């Protein structure tokens, strides 16, 4: 029998089997890669014009140096963003949806690919340390439900009757599991055995 | 009352001769004007009558119980600020004469108060543009009131340029909406809320975000608040936020009708970045006003989460938070102005230069405050602990009420990030307290006759001479005890915030 | 911006090169190197060097110091203590 | 003849802390 | 002299970039100062070829000179009004160290990884350590350019640093 | 009556000390009369206030019914409901008894500012004591975090050389972790509209939501016990904080985490607590084993005792997460027994040796029994109490906690018995060295234990042995309160 571990995951809408038309990973990555390279390269040559227009003004030169990108960053940034978009969509197609593990893998690999290009003069272990840190941040971003839970929020649940507006009643027992945001007075004992299993005080000793 | 009394003060100030006493007495007349303005406004505007929302002046303005509360808060905080220029902050002429040397100081404040109070009431795009200019222009004139100061003028130049770019963005957003619909009144535009481009209103919010110093536009406000005189920085860092944030809440109330989640994501991106910059930005700084500038950026991010969620729990969160944060802001700047009297005097490395506009400029000028004035040092500790969010101070309930509204709307990420942001910013909040007190025992038995306060004379050597003036001491005592003992009346105060409605009704 | 970026090694290095272009007895110049003895400058040669060292560092020796200067190190000390960048227009800094 | 106990590093690097050959004082 | 000529090309290139993009003024002073000492270096070592190790000792002297100047100023104060002379010395040390660490020579850890077995083996065969002069003897100061890839002076610093750690008196 | 009197009386005490000691600040430059003998009168008033606080809880103890199920003395004050049960009553009395001890331990070893220290001690004691009598989650959090403000300033003003490091550690480790516990409290108030203990105890939440709420709360609890790997703040804070700060930190502050499990986890998140127990046991067992082996290599006297506290509080965590009465009672008795022995060991190590020699390095001390025989008796006696030698309350707490773990999980709960061996390894390695060999060459002969330090040691030893021999004084009070925490459906 499987281990009964806690599952601390925020509610998400689950697509029915047969749903989830996949997204073209190469096509979507192409738009991010090309659009980023055009902007970053275009903004690079726009700033060179600002350099030529003025180089004896320290105020302009200081601000231009902050926004200046090295040659390896002008290539590495579009590649890292393109690989991110490709791998994020490729893993999402694999898993019939987007998961925090998929985003952690996509972000760390995309970071490591970019870091190995525009951070060549640093130890390899240093680039991996940043890539693990970068990948964890985006995995945490997906785990928290991106920028908002949306239809899975409690306010949304409360508007759909899936909250606790009506209160509780012990006489009512439901075979189906309660909603994520719903609380009940009494539960079927079969649900407890499904969650915890038998053993240390459930049913048997 | 404001408009009528401003005209008399404008003319009267130009008639009488120029002296420091006359300017100080004219400032006290400004204090009476705001008090009468508050009494008249309270006598006619009541929360129960304004719940529906009442149109005025051919529907150009719309006042409701949510707008009315902010107007009274603006008047009350403006009363506390005028006490700074209407009474002695330190009692020493070398420091206090600055507040009495500009006769147009009180006139500009009355000009700006009119703009501050009318801005949340705007009900038309034409009057929205006019009022946001009226508020902005007065802020520029106040930032440049000390025109013989190089830093004060440089700040006003930066303020004018950035605030004009934001105003053009605001104007460009309203012109786009008028082009789409051919309508100017907000309530008329609400009839077409489902057909106009909603991101035309995000452009309107973007111009408002610049004027409150939100990231990524935070750079200019951090620069301006640090370069301006402490008396100027006290006003300009707080007053624009009271009105603009209230207006942002009303605009976001209309935006939520169509429920555009793409717009919610862009704003969440700006809040997320501002939490990161507000917390990590203040870790390596040596100026107190630069530190407080990042504190302001951080607390605005907290309020914008309540504004973004925009629900019944958000009205209570925003209303309570804005009131308690204004009092904490007023209390901290009052203490910083006072404690310049404990500054040592030379009789040198790093060639540190301190000016008359900002005698307290570095965090380590707060050293040994626990020894010089224990009651004031504790008052500053209570305020800083409130910014940290230590219960049961007012700052704790502010973060608690913000989290409730944010988590109720599914903003899991922003609720976690702000709590991490609170922990990170605690590092530089604690550094203030470390400077105030941590060297008390290793310095208790030292001879410090080189302070600024020691330059003052003594009357008779048989009288008791208070070291701090009466009015400024009572204000610090009152605000500190309100921050400390809010637990006594928290239940009654939050029940009042339940009644403040923004078209809830039923 | 309006602060010096001078080091003692750069000022000495620039001083030596400017002094090398003159007709001096020795090209081996250090801080202790005197003008009259080691380099061999009369009244007029010394003041030609001082003005030449003025133009290089954009500094102006005061009359009291210039008349009483003996060594190369004294010049390096003077430049480090008195050098200020020239004020720029109202647009160079803020823009 | 006499040998050091186990788990005694042959080198270490702790900044400016003096570096010395490990001497088991029990054998003095 | 292939590495020396390649190294001096990057220093010249950074000078061209600095004038082009108006980079930090102090960096312009550093590169200009390096080139002048290189100009002196070429005169006194003609026909002898210029390995990067002889360039390494040139930048080492510049780094050590400014650190000594920085130490005095950061203790008794900088002479300029803005008190930036002491920090300017250390800022230049960073610029010089950037080029020093780009030369194809051994790092501090590689040189210490070869002298530390020698310092320890001296002390165990003799008991007490008094002067570094007993450690210079067991150093092959003839072939430390391709087996160790270090200059004559960088080994001297490594021994002196290690000696002060291991000295018993 | 209890909460209202305990707050009103102490505010009057706080205001009284401020009025007397601050009436002469105004360039009087006088010599006063209360400043004599290191502010003796102001110290004595604060000492009296601490004892009176113990009298207040007694008046409510006389009317306590050990055969009543539910909270008693239910009161409303400041719009908050306050109540007491068997578990809360004992923790309140433990908290208040340590109040006079904290003041008396620092009776004459402060460089100055005695009025500030006494107020902060009495302020810390009341806030911690009030944390056991609140009846909602928000009131629990308010009192949980309110202690950070005085504790942060207490360390930074009266602390040792590295006080700045220790003040930041306690403020940031505890505040950041508790904010995660605040997130769970906010969720409760959102979906249930109340944080009342009784109201939330009856609601069953979805098994996924119970997991998220458990993790939020356990983060705040795990840092404050502390457990591995978030324990690194405690050894730094204990070695630099003043003696009274170490006593309150080692006697009360750590026990709030166990009470957090009793209130915030067991009765409301009952289903998910059973799921998390193996994870809790693994973390706690490794906390016990790792802290014991790490304690061997320590060289600071006050840090050795700090790591000893972590090992025993891992055993308290193991017992409280046993789903039986034996483990729960054993964990509670071990909390009280630790609440006396651990402060005593800090007095011996950081209050007697440090006040004479001002050095906490282990290498300076040996053979102390030659010229400090009275110190050696108390050091040896408390060392055996600290290792759970029978006749001590520590053993009764440890044996029942280990037994409760074995009953809960026979396989992995048996590893808890390593507390018997490992605790004696590091504690008797330190004691065997302080009392062994010739009197140290680095020390000069000085006075032995004084009357004040004898008094402190005796009145921390006496409760430990009374509980050790007749724990039914405590188990009778806890019996009906502890039985409500058990979750099981036997068919
Ligand atoms: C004749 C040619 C005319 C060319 C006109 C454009 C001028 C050159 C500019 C380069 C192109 C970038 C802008 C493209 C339009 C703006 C983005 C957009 O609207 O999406 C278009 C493109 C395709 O997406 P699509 O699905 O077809 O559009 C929706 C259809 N229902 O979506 C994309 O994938 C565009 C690529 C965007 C991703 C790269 C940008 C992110 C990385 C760079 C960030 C730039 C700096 C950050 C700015 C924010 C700072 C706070
Ligand atoms: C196309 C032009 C480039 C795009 C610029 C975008 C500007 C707006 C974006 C918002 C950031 C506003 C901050 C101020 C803008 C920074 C201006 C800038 O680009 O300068 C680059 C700056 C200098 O870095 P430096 O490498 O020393 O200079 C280059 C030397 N050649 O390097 C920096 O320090 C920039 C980083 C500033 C800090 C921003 C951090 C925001 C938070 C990001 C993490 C969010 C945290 C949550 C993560 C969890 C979710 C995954
Ligand atoms: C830098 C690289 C360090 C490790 C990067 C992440 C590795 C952890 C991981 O989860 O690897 C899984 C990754 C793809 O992730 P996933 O979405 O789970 O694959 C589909 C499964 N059906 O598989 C990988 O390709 C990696
Ligand atoms: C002068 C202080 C006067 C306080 C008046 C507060 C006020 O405006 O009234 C309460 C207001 C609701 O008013 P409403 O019901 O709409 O109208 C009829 C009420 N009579 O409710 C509100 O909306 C008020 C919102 C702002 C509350 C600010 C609280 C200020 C706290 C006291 C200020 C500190 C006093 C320092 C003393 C210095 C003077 C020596
Ligand atoms: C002189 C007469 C005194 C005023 C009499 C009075 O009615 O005060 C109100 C209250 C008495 O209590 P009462 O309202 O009758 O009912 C209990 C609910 N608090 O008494 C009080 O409210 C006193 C409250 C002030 C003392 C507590 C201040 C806060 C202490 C720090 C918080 C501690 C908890 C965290
Ligand atoms: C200072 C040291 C202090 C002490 C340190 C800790 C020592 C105790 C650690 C071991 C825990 C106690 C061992 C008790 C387990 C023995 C119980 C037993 O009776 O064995 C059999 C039992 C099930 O009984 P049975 O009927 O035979 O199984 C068939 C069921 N139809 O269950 C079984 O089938 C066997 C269960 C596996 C036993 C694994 C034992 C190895 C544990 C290693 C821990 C890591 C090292
Ligand atoms: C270094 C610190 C200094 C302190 C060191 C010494 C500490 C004091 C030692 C005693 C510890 C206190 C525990 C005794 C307190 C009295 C407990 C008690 O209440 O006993 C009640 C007992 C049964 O109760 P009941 O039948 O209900 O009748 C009484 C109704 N009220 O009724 C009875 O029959 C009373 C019987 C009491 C017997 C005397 C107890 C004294 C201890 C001797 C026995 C200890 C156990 C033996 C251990 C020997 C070694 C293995
Ligand atoms: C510590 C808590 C970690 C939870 C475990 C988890 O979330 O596990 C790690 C997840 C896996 O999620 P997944 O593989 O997408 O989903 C699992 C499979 N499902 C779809 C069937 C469910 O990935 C990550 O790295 C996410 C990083 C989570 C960081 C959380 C920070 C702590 C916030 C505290 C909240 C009060
Ligand atoms: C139960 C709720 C109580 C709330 C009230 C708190 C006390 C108010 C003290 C004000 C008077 C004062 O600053 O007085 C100062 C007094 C006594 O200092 P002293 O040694 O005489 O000063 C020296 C004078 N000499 C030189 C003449 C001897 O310091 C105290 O009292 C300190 C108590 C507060 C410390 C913790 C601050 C935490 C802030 C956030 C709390 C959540």
């Amino acid at each position: 029998e499987q281990f009964h571990l806690p599952q601390p995951f925020w509610p998400t809408t689950k697509t029915k089997e047969g749903e989830y038309v996949p997204k073209d990973s190469i096509r979507e990555a192409s738009k991010v890669f090309i659009g980023s390279g055009v902007l970053l390269g275009g903004m690079h040559f726009r700033r060179l014009m600002q350099y030529k227009k003025g180089s004896a003004r320290p105020g302009l030169a200081k601000y231009l140096n902050l926004f200046s990108l090295s040659k390896s960053q002008l290539i590495g940034f579009p590649v890292a963003l393109g690989a991110f978009s490709f791998l994020s969509h490729s893993f999402a197609n694999l898993q019939e949806g987007q998961t925090a593990t998929g985003e952690f893998a996509a972000s760390s690999i995309a970071s490591l690919i970019g870091l190995s290009i525009f951070r060549t003069k640093k130890p390899l272990s240093s680039n991996v340390a940043i890539a693990v840190g970068m990948g964890s941040l985006f995995g945490f971003l997906t785990w928290a439900g991106n920028f908002n839970l949306g239809d899975n929020s409690y306010r949304a649940a409360l508007e759909a009757g899936n909250g606790n507006e009506g209160g509780f009643d012990n006489k009512v027992i439901k075979t189906e599991r309660q909603g994520f945001w719903e609380g009940v007075y009494r539960r079927p004992l079969s649900q407890t055995v499904e969650d915890l299993g038998e053993g240390r005080g459930i049913i048997t000793q | 009352m404001l408009f009528t009394s401003l005209l008399l003060i404008i003319v009267y100030g130009s008639l009488v001769n120029k002296s420091h006493l006359l300017t100080k007495l004219i400032n006290r007349l400004g204090l009476i004007i705001i008090i009468y303005t508050l009494l008249i406004h309270l006598n006619i505007n009541t929360l129960e009558n304004l719940s529906i929302g009442i149109n005025m002046f051919n529907n150009l303005l719309l006042i409701n119980s949510f707008n009315n509360t902010i107007i009274e808060l603006i008047l009350i905080i403006c009363i506390l600020y005028v006490l700074l220029i209407s009474f002695n902050i330190t009692g020493l002429s070398i420091i206090d004469n600055l507040n009495y040397s500009k006769r147009t100081f009180i006139v500009i404040v009355l000009f700006n108060i009119i703009g501050l109070t009318l801005l949340p009431l705007v009900n038309d795009i034409m009057i929205l543009f006019i009022i946001i200019e009226l508020q902005s222009y007065s802020l520029y004139l106040l930032t440049a009131i000390f025109n013989e100061s190089h830093n004060s003028t440089k700040s006003a130049l930066y303020y004018f340029i950035v605030g004009s770019i934001a105003s053009f963005i605001i104007l460009d957003a309203t012109v786009s909406i008028y082009d789409d619909l051919g309508l100017t009144n907000i309530q008329y535009i609400l009839m077409y809320i489902d057909k106009l481009e909603i991101f035309d209103l995000l452009c309107l919010l973007f111009g408002l975000f610049i004027k409150i110093g939100l990231a990524p536009f935070y750079s200019y406000s951090i620069t301006i608040y640090s370069l301006s005189p402490t008396i100027i920085t006290n006003y300009i860092s707080l007053m624009p936020k009271l009105s603009i944030l209230t207006l942002i809440y009303i605009i976001m109330h209309y935006i939520n009708i169509v429920n555009n989640t793409d717009l919610n994501y862009v704003i969440s991106f700006l809040i997320l970045i501002s939490m990161f910059i507000g917390s990590f930005g203040g870790l390596n700084v040596i100026r107190i006003k630069t530190l407080l500038a990042y504190s302001s950026l951080l607390n605005v991010s907290y309020m914008l989460l309540a504004i973004l969620s925009n629900s019944n729990e958000s009205i209570i969160a925003y209303i309570y938070y804005i009131i308690q944060y204004s009092l904490t802001h007023i209390n901290i700047f009052s203490i910083i102005l006072v404690i310049s009297i404990y500054l040592p005097i030379m009789n040198n490395m790093l060639n540190v230069m301190i000016t008359k506009y900002s005698p307290i400029e570095y965090i380590n000028q707060l050293k040994n405050l626990f020894i010089n004035n224990i009651f004031i040092a504790i008052a500053l500790c209570i305020s800083i602990f409130s910014l940290i969010g230590i219960p049961p101070l007012t700052g704790f309930y502010g973060k608690y009420l913000v989290l409730i509204s944010g988590l109720n709307n599914g903003y899991v990420l922003l609720s976690i990030v702000l709590i991490i942001a609170s922990s990170i910013s605690t590092v530089y909040y604690a550094t203030i307290l470390k400077v105030l007190s941590f060297d008390t025992l290793s310095f208790k038995d030292i001879i410090s006759n080189n302070l600024i306060i020691n330059t003052s004379p003594e009357n008779n050597n048989n009288e008791i001479k208070p070291e701090i003036s009466n009015v400024i001491s009572y204000v610090i005592s009152s605000l500190t005890l309100i921050i400390l003992l809010i637990i006594i009346q928290y239940e009654n105060i939050v029940k009042g915030a339940y009644l403040v409605l923004l078209y809830n009704w039923v | 911006q309006s602060a010096s970026t001078l080091t003692k090694e750069d000022v000495l290095t620039r001083s030596v090169s400017v002094l090398r272009g003159f007709e001096v007895k020795t090209k081996d110049i250090d801080l202790q190197t005197t003008f009259v003895q080691d380099l061999g400058m009369d009244s007029l040669d010394l003041n030609d060097a001082l003005v030449a060292l003025e133009e290089e560092f954009d500094v102006v020796f005061d009359d009291k110091t210039a008349n009483e200067i003996k060594t190369v190190g004294e010049v390096v000390d003077f430049v480090l203590a008195n050098y200020l960048p020239t004020e720029q227009s109202i647009n160079h800094t803020i823009r | 003849k006499s040998f050091l106990p186990h788990f005694i590093p042959k080198n270490y690097s702790y900044g400016d802390y003096p570096r010395l050959k490990p001497e088991n004082l029990q054998k003095r | 002299s292939s590495a020396y000529d390649e190294a001096l090309a990057t220093i010249r290139n950074d000078l061209k970039l600095n004038f082009r993009f108006k980079a930090d003024v102090l960096e312009k002073n550093v590169i200009r100062s390096i080139l002048a000492e290189t100009k002196n270096l070429e005169i006194d070592n003609k026909d002898k070829d210029l390995d990067e190790f002889k360039l390494y000792d040139l930048l080492s002297k510049m780094i050590k000179q400014r650190q000594d100047s920085a130490a005095i100023y950061l203790k008794e104060g900088s002479p300029d009004r803005f008190r930036q002379t002491g920090w300017n010395e250390l800022r230049e040390v960073d610029y010089i160290t950037k080029y020093l660490e780009a030369l194809p020579v051994a790092s501090a850890e590689e040189i210490e990884a070869k002298v530390e077995p020698i310092v320890q083996s001296v002390l165990e065969e003799e008991g007490e350590l008094k002067s570094p002069k007993e450690i210079f003897s067991r150093i092959p100061w003839k072939v430390v350019n391709q087996d160790w890839q270090a200059s004559e002076g960088a080994v001297k610093n490594t021994v002196l640093r290690l000696y002060n750690l291991y000295k018993t008196d | 009556m209890l909460v209202q009197n305990l707050i009103i009386f102490n505010i009057i005490g706080i205001v009284l000390l401020v009025l007397l000691n601050n009436n002469n600040n105004g360039i009087l430059n006088k010599k006063s009369l209360l400043t004599i003998k290191n502010e003796l009168k102001l110290k004595q008033i604060g000492l009296i206030i601490s004892i009176i606080n113990i009298l207040i809880i007694i008046e409510n103890w006389i009317g306590f019914n050990s055969n009543y199920y539910g909270f008693q003395n239910i009161e409303r004050f400041l719009n908050i409901y306050w109540g007491i049960d068997g578990i809360s009553l004992l923790l309140v009395l433990l908290t208040l008894i340590l109040g006079p001890i904290a003041i008396l331990s620092n009776w004459k070893n402060l460089k100055g500012y005695y009025t500030y220290y006494v107020i902060s001690i009495n302020m810390l004691v009341i806030l911690m004591a009030l944390n056991f009598i609140c009846l909602d989650l928000v009131s629990f959090y308010i009192l949980f975090e309110s202690t950070l403000a005085p504790l942060f300033l207490l360390i930074g003003i009266y602390g040792a050389n590295n006080k700045n490091k220790a003040a930041y550690y306690v403020l940031i480790y505890t505040l950041a972790s508790s904010l995660f516990m605040l997130l769970s409290i906010v969720i409760y108030y959102i979906i249930i509209n109340s944080t009342d203990y009784i109201y939330i105890n009856n609601i069953i939440l979805s098994i996924n939501l119970q997991s998220l709420l458990f993790i939020g709360i356990i983060i705040g609890i795990a840092v404050k016990t502390p457990l591995m790997p978030v324990h690194t703040w405690l050894p730094t804070v204990h070695s630099e904080s003043p003696l009274g700060g170490s006593i309150l930190l080692a006697g009360v502050i750590l026990k709030l985490a166990i009470y957090g499990v009793i209130r915030l986890l067991l009765p409301n998140l009952s289903e998910i607590s059973m799921m998390f127990t193996p994870i809790i046991y693994i973390i706690s067992i490794l906390t016990l084993i790792y802290s014991s082996l790490i304690t061997l290599k320590q060289t600071d006297l006050k840090v050795i005792i700090a790591y000893s506290s972590i090992s025993h509080l891992a055993v308290c965590m193991i017992g409280i997460f046993a789903n039986n009465l034996i483990g729960i009672n054993g964990s509670l008795i071990l909390c009280l027994a630790h609440g006396f022995v651990s402060p005593a060991l800090f007095i011996l190590v950081g209050g007697i040796l440090y006040d004479r020699y001002h050095n906490r390095l282990i290498n300076y001390y040996q053979g102390l029994s030659t010229f400090m025989p009275i110190f050696s008796i108390y050091l040896v006696v408390f060392s055996f109490c600290n290792t759970g030698t029978p006749l001590s309350g520590n053993f009764v707490g440890e044996f029942l906690s280990i037994t409760g773990a074995v009953i809960r999980h026979p396989i992995i709960g048996s590893l808890t018995a390593a507390s018997v061996l490992l605790s004696a390894c590091y504690q008797m390695k330190l004691t065997n060295r302080l009392t062994g060999s010739v009197f140290s060459q680095y020390l000069h002969i000085t006075n032995d234990v004084t009357n004040r330090e004898i008094f402190l040691l005796n009145w921390l030893l006496i409760p430990t042995i009374i509980i050790g021999i007749y724990p039914s004084f405590v188990t009778n009070i806890l019996n009906l309160a502890s039985s409500t925490l058990i979750y099981s459906v036997l068919i």
